[PDB]
């Protein structure tokens, strides 16, 4: 029972990276209904913005 | 009386907002809903389900479910609607295109 | 015409179209208490003759399809005992022309 | 025989670039200064995620996998997930697919890079075919 | 820019029949097909160069016409066909009224 | 100044009233398409490169980038790229046609997996004009 | 079927649409180097030429006025009243 | 065969021609378009008959454009060949494959195989001929052919024909 | 341009809708379509004699389009066919098919009611093709027996014989793409209690439909020429050409196929599978299992948004764009490519007011005027002027962009080596810049008014905004808080007249 073969790191790593990036808060590249726009690019027009 | 009440009602909605629309406009709408013999609604159900052309009906709301039925009923669109000629990219039979223009060789040879 | 108080059994109603060319009409006494034709909103309907109709269609280059239609069951179509094919000439007042004549064919 | 050309016609040069233009299009020669068609084909405007597909082994299609909240799959999910699970038995469906799925599991676990991590798995699919003294062990050519 | 539905309406209201035709054809979409006179379909193998016409299946090398329609309609028609529906296009009438 | 429009002191505008800096950043990757096909950063030659941009490529140094400080303009080529397939098609990045300015800074890097990619900053100064909202 | 001249009943006056279309058509033809039926008193714009031809009723065109049934009444531009 | 057919052609005349020599130009353009013409439906439209009485009718002015359109009703002599028609003609070309026969406006070709067995190709002659035990068929010879079938080809009609059957061949 | 064809130019006067007879689908088709493979003659760069261009349409800037040639900007693209292993329902009719079965005898193919029933002869009388079918159904649905003898048109004692067959009619209900019947039965006068429960095969429904009398089916909606009911069930599949489902070849390891090309390949694969099953030892229940897979792929291809059924999905989790869905919405082919479309000779910018413009004029920015063009015909009247704008060229304001020769080919004044020494000829067209006093369509969207689109006189001016007279603000419903407006340029003397005159 080789440990490195057992636990797939990419599962949680890219699983969070997907949500945060795209914004479809759910698993994963097969998302719907998933809630899009949960994560979005921070407005940097003005400081108040 | 259905027509007269229907106009009265339409007129009120406009005049309540303190607006004026000339009679004829409201009259026409009221008449169109009427002519069939009852109260034909300005909905996918009412007008859009009449004997007009199939492409015309399909340009509003029911599109594909109208063209399948158009197929199995072997409909024939006489292309008199404005919708049809627009889909077809031809000069519509409206104002400027409501008549035809011909050269007369008689009058042509008369002026020279 | 048969003016009935409350009802006419479906047994009796089956004898209505049994004796043609003669025609039978059923009117519930309760409807007739008030003459609808007398109402503000109810304009003059006039039944046209076979010749008058023929002329209408000739004068406007019409097929019966192209005419506005009065429904057979219409309160006024009933009052006038209009038959399918029969045409009415409606004479209404106009805020536009004073008097406007429209026509309706029976359903 | 397929011959495709944009030769100006008036002053054949055989042949030169005619411009892609910026707005007008049609590639008018800087020679006869005429036209050729109307273009009307924007290649920059490819199908995004919003349909495009980048297949590396054969041709990808897909089936079923229903999940749209309209009417519940329940009975029908199992009707179709079983029915598509029967079909992946007709003509040696297993082999390439098993190899590429087991491939993405062994690499992901050691965190191998996708850009070239996937590149070598294309090499395996070229090595699994052809019959040159493989003495194939599955694990061996995987290394 | 988009000369959309509501803009079509204004043109129809104005009675600008030819201005509309232009917007929808010359100014956009406009395309030319060859159709068959028997089955009003876009079937015609126009080898317009050798001046050969043919609508095999009709065996019609004679009764053929050309029409100017918006390519999206040529598309729409091909689409309706793929879906087993026949939008037969005829250059003459048969109904009157 | 009727119907929500306003009049500006053109004299004040000259003195710096409401001017602003503007920086846009263009990016590009040198992608690797499998075992053999690799995009390249270089100045494309029009004889062996297909579908070139009508814009000019002269402002490119032989590494395929404009050096920072050069003034650019519409349709001009900031980043030269080719996607070899056979000799090679043109995959270059031109400046937006509706804009212009001077290149502010240009940086070269590799990413998480080590794909060469380059970021180009372009600076303009936007001086209050007519349809400008306030 | 075509209504006889003696039985024509449409307006003796030219419609806005008719006039706009005649002017459009003549101007188009004039612009495609068609023969001009009037003295161009220095005129160069084909619409201003068209206007001039219609002003003197020297336009050799006829309006085929279709009726909803399919029949029609033909009217000469020379004979149509231009009160517009 | 060779028919007289009543036909009509729509012509679209530009306003510049709305002068007195209008009918003259119409009758002319008609002849340019129709005469010489070869259709599948009607065959070769050879000669327009009764010039002096060509019915021009009233030309309808085409609305957005200036031009008038007339349906010029006329009458002409046509030649429409048929399968089964026996025709007389002069040989034109002759090769190892057969020989073409000119029948008025059209050429009818006879295959080496659609002739009797006795008639054989002779390359060693000026011009190349077909030789029977009794007959000799070459470029000037007159032949009676049975049309086997026609092909409506653009601006012409061509046909295949036999001289194998009884009462056919050289004349 | 687009080359000349000797074919007569005509206008479309009537559109005759109908269904495709499989005979016709086969007859039109220019290719068999045998393989779910796109192109790639196994790792190659040419189309496979199997799916897209087996003999079919042409793409990729290459003529090869089966003798037809021409290539892309002329070829409409011609259809292929696919021969289906077993009949399948066309998803759209599925219900009209059901209703037709409900009206006719599922054994002899004869109308359950006729001239003998009074209510029937009455409904049969209905002139409207749809209303009569509607009425015929509500009557015939209820009838669960094909009658041999019915009471005479006078006496109910001596029953007159109509058509034969005594068979009991099933109670049909749909089980999504499948039609299943429930036959009333008899067994000791009662039964059902527990009836005969069987699914009606496409083939059996097809056969009954084939036997429906021309007079009978004509009383139902159907037309003997253009739409026989037998043509609703799909037996042959018209395959659309690449134009309807474009492909794109990016970079030798990237290639994009259209969702339809995917959906087709599934239909094919499912077909090839079921064909092998029937040919081999037919395991009955393993075949009908493969049939209702084929049924799904064909059905989901025309419509993917089906109620009750699972959607066909495309790897990325997104559902396949069916044909229905391309026509459907606003942004569909109808609402968004035909009834409204984007156009050339259009221009848009921020509007601003001007007390110095005349009511009917419009301030046009120099740049906008220098882009928008009017095609003017070279004529004795304009020849000299036009030659000057040509000389002026594309960069100077009153200049020109193109010269259109009689020959059809376009001269680009921006690049032509002869842009200087260009000598005009009567009849040529000079595509010149928009100039002061040209009529142009000005519009402010929404456009709920005829006054929301009005014709203005051009006035070329500096600065990037469209300037309008203040009193013309109200009809458009514009202000200068950041509003933009649309400008359309007529291209014909006719079109211009329309604007200026109406
Ligand atoms: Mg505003
Ligand atoms: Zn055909
Ligand atoms: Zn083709
Ligand atoms: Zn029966």
């Amino acid at each position: 029972f080789n440990m490195k073969l057992a636990i797939n790191a990419k599962t949680i790593t890219s699983g969070l990276k997907y949500a945060l990036a795209t914004g479809n808060w759910g698993e994963q590249k097969k998302a719907m209904s998933s809630r899009a726009g949960v994560s979005q690019v921070l407005n940097r027009y003005t400081y108040s913005s | 009386a259905g027509r007269a009440a229907l106009y009265k009602e339409v007129y009120n909605v406009i005049a309540s907002d303190g607006s004026y629309v000339n009679y004829r406009h409201m009259a026409l709408l009221v008449d169109v809903m009427t002519t069939q013999g009852g109260l034909t609604s300005v909905t996918r159900h009412g007008f859009n389900r009449s004997n007009t052309g199939a492409l015309m009906r399909c340009s509003f709301e029911e599109t594909v479910e109208i063209l399948f039925e158009a197929g199995a009923s072997a409909e024939l669109d006489d292309c008199r609607g404005v919708s049809e000629n627009v889909i077809l990219g031809q000069m519509a039979p409206i104002g400027t295109g409501a008549f035809d223009v011909m050269i007369d060789e008689e009058s042509l040879v008369k002026y020279m | 015409i048969f003016v009935y108080q409350n009802n006419i059994t479906p047994s009796a109603m089956k004898l209505v179209p049994s004796i043609p060319p003669a025609t039978i009409e059923t009117f519930n006494e309760a409807a007739l208490v008030v003459n609808i034709t007398h109402h503000e909103l109810v304009p003059k309907h006039i039944r046209l003759s076979s010749d008058e109709k023929r002329e209408l269609l000739k004068r406007y280059r019409l097929k019966e399809s192209q005419l506005p239609r009065i429904q057979r069951a219409d309160p006024v179509a009933l009052y006038l005992g209009l038959k399918r094919g029969e045409v009415v000439k409606i004479i209404r007042k106009s805020e536009t022309s004073g008097r406007y004549a429209s026509y309706r064919i029976c359903m | 025989n397929l011959n495709i050309v944009l030769t100006c016609p008036e002053c054949k040069v055989y042949p030169p670039k005619i411009v892609e233009r910026f707005s007008e299009g049609d590639v008018v020669c800087a020679l006869c200064g005429l036209v050729l068609s109307d273009k009307l084909v924007d290649t920059r405007s490819e199908w995004r995620t919003f349909e495009a597909s980048n297949p590396l082994l054969d041709g990808n299609n897909l089936s079923t996998r229903i999940g749209k909240g309209e009417t519940t799959d329940m009975r029908f999910t199992k009707e179709l997930n079983k029915a598509q699970g029967k079909n992946v038995m007709d003509k040696k469906d297993n082999e390439v697919q098993a190899a590429f799925a087991k491939i993405t599991m062994l690499c992901d676990a050691a965190e191998l890079p996708k850009i070239v991590k996937d590149c070598a798995k294309e090499a395996y699919k070229l090595c699994h075919d052809e019959k040159t003294l493989k003495g194939k062990s599955m694990e061996s050519i995987m290394a | 820019l988009r000369f959309g539905e509501m803009e079509r309406d204004c043109m129809i209201a104005h009675g600008a029949a030819s201005f509309l035709k232009e917007r929808l054809m010359e100014a956009s979409d406009a395309f030319r097909v060859h159709i068959c006179g028997i089955c009003g379909l876009m079937t015609v193998i126009a080898k317009l160069n050798h001046n050969q016409f043919e609508c095999k299946g009709c065996d019609n090398k004679i009764d053929i016409y050309q029409i100017h329609i918006p390519y999206a309609a040529k598309l729409l028609f091909q689409e309706l066909m793929a879906m087993n529906i026949t939008p037969r296009l005829y250059t003459d009438r048969s109904r009157d009224f | 100044n009727q119907e929500d429009s306003m009049i500006m002191n053109q004299s004040s505008i000259d003195r710096g009233l409401f001017r602003s800096l503007f920086f846009r950043s263009y990016m590009d990757q040198e992608k690797k398409y499998g075992m053999s096909i690799t995009e390249t950063f270089e100045k494309p030659q029009r004889t062996n490169t297909l579908r070139m941009k009508h814009g000019t490529y002269d402002k490119l140094d032989d590494d395929g980038l404009i050096a920072p400080g050069v003034r650019v303009s519409g349709e001009d080529v900031i980043i030269g790229k080719t996607t070899p397939i056979s000799s090679k098609r043109d995959a270059s990045t031109p400046l937006r046609s509706t804009e212009n300015g001077i290149v502010d800074q240009v940086l070269v890097t590799t990413n998480q997996d080590g794909l060469k990619f380059v970021k180009v900053r372009v600076r303009t100064t936007k001086i209050p004009q007519i349809g400008d909202k306030f | 079927k075509a209504i006889p001249k003696d039985q024509r009943a449409t307006t003796p006056y030219m419609t806005k649409y008719e006039r706009a279309r005649i002017l459009g058509t003549r101007a188009l033809q004039i612009s495609m180097n068609a023969p001009v039926f009037v003295d161009l008193e220095g005129e160069t714009d084909p619409l201003r030429i068209a206007m001039k031809e219609l002003a003197e009723k020297k336009i050799p065109l006829v309006i085929r006025r279709y009726l909803p049934d399919g029949s029609f009444e033909d009217w000469s531009v020379e004979e149509l009243i231009v009160d517009l | 065969m060779f028919f007289i057919k009543d036909l009509s052609l729509n012509i679209t005349l530009h306003p510049s021609f709305f002068g007195p020599r209008m009918k003259q130009y119409l009758k002319t353009k008609l002849l340019e378009e129709v005469e010489g013409s070869c259709t599948g439906k009607f065959g070769y439209i050879l000669c327009v008959l009764d010039y002096d009485n060509i019915d021009i009718q009233r030309g309808r002015i085409l609305p957005t454009d200036g031009s008038a359109e007339f349906n010029v009703k006329y009458r002409a002599v046509v030649f429409k060949p048929f399968k089964g028609e026996v025709v007389d003609g002069t040989v034109v070309s002759c090769s190892q494959h057969g020989f073409e026969v000119q029948v008025g406006p059209m050429k009818v070709f006879v295959t080496k195989h659609l002739m009797p067995q006795d008639l054989t190709f002779n390359a060693g002659s000026n011009p190349p001929s077909y030789q029977s035990s009794e007959d000799v068929i070459t470029i000037k010879s007159r032949i009676r052919v049975k049309i086997e079938g026609c092909i409506s080809q653009v601006s012409s009609i061509h046909a295949i024909g036999s001289i194998k059957e009884d009462y056919l061949g050289a004349i | 341009g687009q080359q000349y064809s000797s074919a007569p130019l005509r206008t479309v006067k009537e559109v005759q809708f109908g269904l495709f007879s499989p005979e016709e689908v086969r007859a039109i088709s220019v290719a068999k379509i045998r393989f779910p493979e796109t192109m790639d003659e196994t790792q190659t760069r040419a189309k496979i004699g199997g799916l897209n261009d087996p003999r079919l349409g042409s793409i990729d800037r290459n003529l090869k389009c089966q003798t037809c040639q021409e290539g892309m900007n002329e070829c409409p693209g011609h259809f292929g066919h696919i021969d289906l292993a077993k009949p399948v329902f066309h998803v759209g009719f599925i219900a009209k098919i059901k209703k037709v079965c409900e009206c006719v005898c599922m054994h002899c193919g004869k109308l359950l009611l006729d001239e003998h029933n009074e209510l029937m002869r009455q409904a049969l009388a209905i002139k409207d093709s749809k209303k009569r079918f509607a009425a015929i159904w509500t009557l015939c649905k209820t009838k669960m027996v094909c009658e041999t003898d019915v009471p005479s048109e006078d006496d109910p004692t001596q029953l007159v014989s109509r058509g034969g067959c005594g068979n009991t009619q099933p109670t049909i209900r749909k089980d999504g793409l499948k039609l299943v019947g429930s036959w009333k039965k008899d067994r000791a006068t009662g039964d059902a209690d527990e009836p005969e429960l069987r699914v009606l095969s496409t083939e059996e429904i097809l056969n009954i439909f084939k036997h429906i009398s021309v007079k009978d089916f004509t009383s139902l909606g159907f037309n003997e020429v253009f739409s026989r009911p037998e043509w609703m069930i799909l037996t042959c599949l018209p395959v659309p050409p690449p134009p309807v489902r474009p492909s794109i070849s990016f970079n030798e390891s990237q290639r994009g196929e259209d969702d339809l090309t995917f959906k087709l390949a599934d239909i094919l694969k499912a077909n090839i599978s079921l064909e092998t099953l029937e040919h081999n030892g037919a395991p009955h229940h393993a075949i009908e299992e493969a049939e209702s897979l084929l049924q799904f792929h064909v059905a989901t291809y025309m419509d993917n948004d089906i109620a009750g059924q699972p959607q066909a999905l495309q790897k990325s989790g997104r559902p396949v764009k069916s044909i229905r869905a391309r026509l459907k919405g606003k942004e569909g082919r109808i609402r968004g490519n035909l009834m409204g479309k984007r156009v050339d000779f259009s221009a848009r910018t921020v509007i601003s007011g001007d007390p110095n413009l005349e009511l009917d004029q419009v301030g046009v920015p120099k740049s906008i005027a220098k882009t928008l063009t009017y095609p003017e015909v070279v004529t004795p009247y304009n020849i000299d002027r036009l030659t000057q704008l040509v000389r002026n060229g594309p960069n100077e304001h009153p200049g020109a962009k193109y010269v259109i020769r009689d020959s059809g080919d376009r001269i680009d004044l921006r690049y032509s080596k002869r842009a200087g020494d260009i000598q005009l000829q009567y009849g040529w067209k000079v595509e010149r810049h928009i100039m002061d006093n040209d009529p142009v369509l000005f519009n402010r969207q929404p456009s709920l008014h005829k006054m929301s689109m009005m014709a203005h006189r051009v006035k070329v001016i500096p600065y990037s905004t469209f300037r309008l007279n203040l009193s013309v603000t109200s009809p458009y419903n514009a202000d200068f808080d950041g509003d933009e407006m649309n400008l359309h340029v007529p291209q014909s003397e006719e079109t211009r007249a329309e604007l200026s005159q109406l």
